[PDB]
RNA sequence: GGUUCGUGGUAGGAGAGCGUUCUAAGGGCGGUGAAGUCAGACCGGAAGGACUGGUGGAGCGCUUAGAAGUGAGAAUGCC
RNA sequence: AUACUCGGGAGUCAGACUGCGAGUGAUAAGAUCCGUAGUCGAAAGGGAAACAGCCCAGACCACCAGUUAAGGUCCCCAAAUA
RNA sequence: CCGAUAGUGAACCAGUACCGUGAGGGAAAGGUGAAAAGCACCCCGGAAGGGGAGUGAAACAGUUCCUGAAACCGUGUGCCUACAAGUAGUUAGAGCCCGUUAAUGGGUGAUAGCGUGCCUUUUGUAGAAUGAACCGGCGAGUUACGAUUUGUUGCAAGGUUAA
């Protein structure tokens, strides 16, 4: 069983057990996050939500709240002598998914 | 007349791939047991193989 | 500059036909030994403030030895000879173990020449009392006799 | 003498024109394109 | 005093090289073509992030299209046959029911089909 | 991220065997193209080859509508001067039908190096009869 | 073990010594010796010495089997160049290069 | 501390900064290896900064302030 | 939701095309010269095959989320063989 | 204030070498080690050069000998490459090879999408306009004295000294 849940303005599918990075989340290296946003159930006896299937959550606890890896956006327009550097590292919240509901 | 660009290493290696020399075409002796082009008279016998001269 | 240095003058090329970028004098500034753009030149950086300020500035730097209780105030300061020994001996009972700066007037013989040999302390005549010298050291250690001259000034 | 912090507003940087890009005043150093006024020792006489 | 040019041209060059690792022949090894490249490649990695949400919708549609087709829709009617339906699952997860479990797409398609 | 994508060999590539008779060379085309491109598969990947192989039978039969059979001109340069040959689309259905279809799905493939690939998916034939019978080509209609 | 042997700043161009240390490169010494013998360029000496003083220092440093022995490297890098001009038409001077050659044979027993 | 409206940009105005050499003061590092140099998958919004290891073999950071020969990819630049 | 006044600092005084209104021209010009609006200049993105000046529309950064504009939906090529 | 392209033209037998009929023009070029302890002896070689042995903290300090960057030249090999149309990358991405400052890591890159260097100058330049072979060093708003305006500080109907 497998369920899909609206998380960061973007939907995941999630099977038990799973580790998914997701845009930050309030919470502490342990808290346990609930996903009220389920859009879709899967397995035997498929539930369609209409949206969001009533009275379903994915129950996961955080395990990391981490920056990802250094990118540098870098823009130039050739012959104006304009130049922008601009580092950026994304916040995530990573996950370990305990159960669908 | 003049080169428009420089040539590239890699070209330039590619244009190489040509430039380079054959193995001589020699065997072993018979008397001398020493190497000899063939077709010429070995010096280290100081003869033509094993014919004397 | 271009100008002090020896040589150039003449063109080292013609303008044109040569095929070369055009130049001057082989002392022109990109060239390797030529004339430097700017660069230093001798000049003064001396600037004074208003008197007022440079004596508020004074005024200020003594109240804050007080305010910390670095000034020490010593009825006098005398050795019968100079001996460095006398002076090290004297900074230890006065507890002084930083740099300090020395204030005496007269009357006071022998001092200048005591302590011109220990590396932190500095000894000066009470009208010589500067807000650098007073900067430059931790503790300020003055005679009586000193503190009436300076009070006579200021 | 090794915590000096002079009155605030007191000092400015001052401004190095043709240090690049970035600082806004790299290449002309302020002076735009050409003409008169963007040669050295250029600019016509006061009034 | 005097300050030579020193050490801080060679550790920014040599940052910017370091950035052109891969690079075909000069381009990896020299500072002018390095720097251009260096450049280039950033112009080209800003551009491709706006473009690579625009070609994986591209790839995602083209897959729900195919899967909506074995169930006699077309793509047009089977998003039509959704946003009807109420049902709000994007593209990306449709794609991937598409490919994985069919059985599951085939089910949304059911709802889509009963919309319309 | 998680997008699914097809990797050499992963996805069964099918054999089809279409019958070409009466079908507008063009309509015929376009519905092959996508065969061989795989686009009819969700396990599409745009840089693989997910796509089936095609059998073209009877393309001697292939539909010219309006004057195409005269008007449409098929050119070639040789890249001498002047060397520029041409054939209509009837000739060259009648004589070389086999490169008629070929030229035509050929222009609906993509223009690069998994488009040659694609192309070499294709095997068409003038009559009803192929010696693919080996690879079990299944029919399939457009 | 190996036996190296280098012929430091000879008056030989880089790359007319590399074409002809190319043929013995991996090859037994006896043959390697013979190539060179039999190879008619200007470096087929210069590289005979090299290699064969290599071999003494395999036999007499290391006693290693001058029977059992294979050129492991040879390479030839730049040495210092000698400039020169050569005069042009038109008074004008045109360069040459007198280059160098550091000639190195490493001879290893198998 | 929060709401609201903003944040394309050449000449150009305004602001805040990075780094270089030197001075002062304070506090440090360093033959148990300084600067430099090489390498790396680290850190900062940028200029940039570390850490570790090699090479090197004697000097060099940091803080606050000050002063400038203070930053190069282009000059048919000079060597 | 700007305006005005007084100060410090500028740059600009080669403009281009498109639409509309005129002149000059031949009711030619990617011509020239005004007026007036826009875009480019100094504007990346989508469309117009490619295409400064046309159509759509303004890029603070990230996302393998969504909706739309012009323009599109047989294949190249995303979407109707509606 | 400079620290060997700097500072004198000249740290070095420099107004030398060199150029010029002549007046005159005018360079380049510093660093073994604490100490020569400057490599006995053996080996290949005619020598040069090297390999051992030895000295030394070090000789990858070996008489132009502190450090020793880049261009440039090579040797080796992990990945790719002989149906391909390439401003050389970028995004997607198998496969193969690795294993780090251990973190949604590193190398390579079949194949797919997208993609007209940099600078200058221009109404407009990928430009079939300009400039640069490459790498390195050096190479351009400064100082003095006045003017003005803003900020800061002191004093204030006063403020301030110059020589
Ligand atoms: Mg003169
Ligand atoms: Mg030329
Ligand atoms: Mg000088
Ligand atoms: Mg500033
Ligand atoms: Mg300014
Ligand atoms: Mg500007
Ligand atoms: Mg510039
Ligand atoms: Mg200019
Ligand atoms: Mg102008
Ligand atoms: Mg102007
Ligand atoms: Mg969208
Ligand atoms: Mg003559
Ligand atoms: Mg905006
Ligand atoms: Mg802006
Ligand atoms: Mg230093
Ligand atoms: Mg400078
Ligand atoms: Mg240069
Ligand atoms: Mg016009
Ligand atoms: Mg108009
Ligand atoms: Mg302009
Ligand atoms: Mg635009
Ligand atoms: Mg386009
Ligand atoms: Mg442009
Ligand atoms: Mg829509
Ligand atoms: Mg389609
Ligand atoms: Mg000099
Ligand atoms: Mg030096
Ligand atoms: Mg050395
Ligand atoms: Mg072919
Ligand atoms: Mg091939
Ligand atoms: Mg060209
Ligand atoms: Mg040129
Ligand atoms: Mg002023
Ligand atoms: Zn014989």
């Amino acid at each position: 069983m497998y369920a899909i849940i609206e998380t960061g303005g973007k939907q995941i599918k999630v099977e038990a057990g799973q580790e998914i990075y997701v845009e930050k989340l309030a919470g502490e290296v342990g808290d346990v996050v609930t996903f009220d946003k389920v859009l879709f159930v899967g397995g035997d006896s498929a539930k369609v939500g209409v949206p969001f299937v009533e009275g379903a959550t994915v129950t996961a606890k955080v395990e990391k709240q981490g920056r990802a890896k250094k990118l540098t956006v870098y823009k130039y327009k050739p012959k104006k002598n304009y130049h922008k550097k601009q580092g950026h590292r994304q916040p995530y919240t990573k996950l370990t998914i305990d159960a669908i509901n | 007349a003049v080169p428009f660009r420089r040539t590239s290493k890699a070209k330039k290696r590619k244009r190489r791939t040509h430039v380079k020399l054959q193995l001589p075409g020699m065997n072993e002796c018979s008397n001398c047991g020493e190497y000899r082009l063939s077709h010429h008279v070995c010096p280290e016998c100081g003869q033509y193989d094993g014919k004397d001269v | 500059n271009r100008s002090e240095v020896r040589g150039g003058g003449r063109k080292p090329w013609r303008q044109k036909g040569t095929g070369r970028a055009r130049q001057g004098s082989i002392r022109s500034p990109q060239w390797r030994g030529g004339g430097v753009v700017f660069g230093p030149t001798p000049r003064s950086y001396a600037y004074k403030l208003p008197k007022k300020v440079r004596r508020l500035a004074i005024k200020s730097i003594l109240s804050s030895k007080v305010n910390e209780e670095k000034l020490v105030v010593l009825e006098g300061l005398t050795f019968d000879a100079p001996k460095t020994k006398e002076f090290a001996a004297f900074l230890k009972n006065i507890s002084v173990d930083t740099k300090a700066l020395i204030v005496v007037a007269g009357e006071s013989e022998n001092v200048e020449l005591s302590a011109r040999n220990l590396q932190g302390i500095t000894v000066i005549p009470a009208e010589s009392i500067s807000v650098l010298e007073v900067a430059k050291h931790d503790k300020l250690i003055i005679t009586k006799a000193a503190v009436e001259k300076v009070e006579e000034v200021l | 003498l090794h915590e000096l912090k002079p009155s605030e507003g007191s000092r400015k940087e001052r401004n190095r024109v043709g240090r690049g890009t970035g600082s806004g005043n790299g290449k002309t150093s302020g002076r735009g394109h050409k003409g008169q006024k963007a040669r050295s020792g250029g600019g016509v006489r006061l009034g | 005093p005097r300050v030579k040019g020193g050490t801080v041209t060679r550790k920014r060059r040599k940052k910017i090289v370091k950035l052109a690792k891969g690079y075909y022949g000069s381009k990896h090894l020299l500072f002018k073509v390095a720097n251009q490249a260096v450049m280039k490649s950033y112009q080209y990695a800003y551009r491709d992030r706006r473009q690579k949400k625009r070609d994986f919708r591209r790839l995602w549609i083209a897959r729900i299209n195919a899967a909506a087709r074995m169930q006699d829709l077309s793509y047009s009617k089977l998003m039509h046959g959704l946003k009807l339906a109420g049902i709000d699952i994007n593209r990306k997860m449709l794609a991937d029911l598409a490919v994985n479990d069919i059985a599951s797409f085939n089910t949304l398609a059911d709802s889509a089909k009963k919309a319309l | 991220r998680t997008t699914y994508m097809a990797k050499p060999g992963e996805v069964e590539r099918k054999w089809y065997v279409i019958d070409a008779t009466g079908v507008s060379l063009g309509r015929l085309s376009s519905e092959v193209a996508s065969i061989l491109r795989g686009k009819n598969k969700p396990q599409f990947t745009p840089h693989i080859d997910t796509g089936d192989f095609v059998i073209i039978i009877n393309a001697g039969k292939i539909g010219l509508t309006g004057k195409k059979a005269t008007d449409k001109i098929y050119y070639r340069h040789s890249q001498y001067p002047g060397g520029l040959k041409s054939r209509t689309a009837g000739e060259m259905r009648t004589n070389n039908p086999e490169k008629l279809l070929e030229l035509s799905i050929k222009g609906m493939l993509p223009k690069n190096s998994l488009g040659r690939q694609l192309f070499k998916k294709l095997h068409v034939y003038g009559g009803s009869e192929h010696e693919h019978a080996a690879q079990q080509p299944e029919v399939y209609e457009l | 073990t190996s036996a190296k042997a280098v012929a430091k700043t000879v008056r030989i161009a880089p790359r007319k010594a590399r074409i002809v240390i190319d043929l013995i490169r991996g090859k037994q010494v006896g043959e390697a010796i013979a190539i060179l013998k039999y190879t008619p360029r200007s470096a087929s000496p210069i590289i005979e010495k090299v290699l064969k003083s290599a071999i003494a220092n395999a036999e007499h440093n290391y006693d290693l089997d001058i029977n059992n022995l294979v050129v492991e490297e040879a390479f030839v890098d730049e040495g210092p160049t000698l400039k020169r001009f050569r005069p042009r038409a038109q008074g004008r001077a045109s360069a040459i290069n007198k280059r160098t050659s550091h000639i190195t044979v490493v001879v290893s027993e198998v």
